[PDB]
């Protein structure tokens, strides 16, 4: 009884754990992806940032 | 003697019946529970091989 009781479990948690694996693939994928735009937009504001000032300091 | 021969062919007769129409159906019930705990062993496997 209790043999088939966790083959039943078994089944259930092996198909719901094979989709909550592929979930945790895609959510680290997002999330590093989430992380380079978070870097490259901080790079091109700051870039933005310097050639301003350039611009305003040769202007001066 | 004579009511042992009477007996010993009712006995024959009963096994007979016995045989012929009680046997066919206790093996296929045992049958029937064999398979059915032999599948169950064999998809609990595969169940854990999954």
């Amino acid at each position: 009884e209790a043999m088939l009781a966790k083959t039943a479990a078994d089944n259930r948690k092996s198909a719901e754990q094979v989709a909550a694996a592929q979930a945790d693939y895609e959510k680290e994928m997002a999330e590093a992806r989430a992380q380079a735009s978070a870097l490259r937009d901080e790079a091109r504001a700051a870039g933005r940032s310097v050639v301003d000032e350039k611009r305003a300091q040769a202007s001066g | 003697m004579s009511i042992f021969i009477g007996q010993l062919i009712g006995f024959a007769v009963i096994a007979f019946i016995i045989v012929k129409w009680v046997v066919p159906p206790v093996r296929t019930l045992m049958r029937n529970q064999q398979e059915a705990v032999r599948a169950a062993l064999a998809e609990s496997a595969e169940a854990a091989k999954k």
